[PDB]
């Protein structure tokens, strides 16, 4: 941070946040390319994945410069300006979950950026971390979150659908539903079950229906459907939680 | 009292009856409306 013993310095932690802001923008800009066509090509998903892959390691970076509890490595970030970088992150999360939540190609990148969420938000725990009476870095993130928290229902809330729905799908109008269980309970099966349990909205339940990606004839896998990824999205969801 | 669930004057000496409309209302929406008053009454 400081680098006191010689004549001049520098503060390199100031640098690596510009870096990251600068990283971040053109990670969001990528998402304005492609929020429009939204039929992601290889290309720009394979790329797209090491541009992850950067993100994640300066990530760690982070964290393991507020590895410890070091006091004025956090003064230094509670001005430093990344908070919006954050911001733009969660804008992208938002609407980056529903494009990636469709297709074989989709989920790879998806389980990548939900790492990825997962994995910030670590940061900024760790970096939470030194608060005592109400946390005056803690009323800064308070700012920067209900400041954002529009985009922050998208998330939470397509994470409440995905595991409250992994964790419906047991039976009661689903194991018995059918004779074996496996997941030859049809779409509209599972779409009434759902009306049946009158639990959820009949929106984004049917947009699960549409991502349930029609099983040959209607029917639809237990845990091939949500599962595999919703209990990481459970770890996700419990870090933030 | 498996037994009593569908019995007219239910709070015989006890209430109120309009409970049972109150909690059709809490709860017939989401599984059977006309089903589970009937149940009732
Ligand atoms: C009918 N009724 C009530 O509804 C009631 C009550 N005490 C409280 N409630 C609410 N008593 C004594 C009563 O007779």
């Amino acid at each position: 941070r400081t680098q006191t013993g010689n004549n001049t310095t520098v503060n390199i932690i100031i640098s690596t946040v510009d870096y990251l802001l600068r990283v971040q923008e053109s990670i969001s800009d990528f998402y304005w390319y492609y929020s429009g066509k939204d039929v992601i090509d290889e290309q720009g998903q394979r790329n797209f994945s090491k541009a992850i892959q950067v993100a994640k390691q300066v990530f760690n970076t982070l964290t393991e410069y507020i590895q410890g509890p070091c006091t004025g490595n956090q003064q230094s970030l509670a001005h430093s300006r990344l908070w919006d970088a954050v911001v733009g992150f969660l804008h992208v999360f938002a609407h980056m979950q529903m494009k990636l939540s469709q297709d074989s190609s989709q989920i790879e990148l998806l389980k990548e950026l939900m790492d990825l969420q997962k994995d910030m938000v670590v940061m900024l725990l760790s970096m939470l971390e030194g608060n005592v009476v109400n946390g005056t870095i803690g009323k800064q993130m308070v700012d920067m979150l209900v400041e954002s928290s529009n985009n922050v229902e998208m998330i939470l809330k397509f994470f409440d659908m995905f595991l409250k729905l992994k964790d419906l799908t047991s039976s009661d109008t689903f194991k018995e539903y059918d004779p074996d269980g496996k997941g030859v309970i049809s779409k509209r099966d599972f779409h009434k079950a759902m009306e049946s349990h009158k639990h959820y909205t009949q929106s984004e339940t049917e947009f699960l229906l549409s991502c349930a990606e029609t099983d040959e004839n209607e029917t639809l896998d237990y845990e091939e459907f949500v599962k595999r990824f919703h209990e990481p999205a459970k770890d996700i969801g419990f870090n933030v939680a | 009292d498996r037994l009593v669930i569908n019995t007219q004057s239910f709070p015989n000496n006890y209430w109120d009856k309009f409970v049972k409309r109150k909690v059709m209302d809490k709860y017939g929406e989401f599984y059977g409306r006309d089903r589970i008053s009937e149940l009732l009454g």
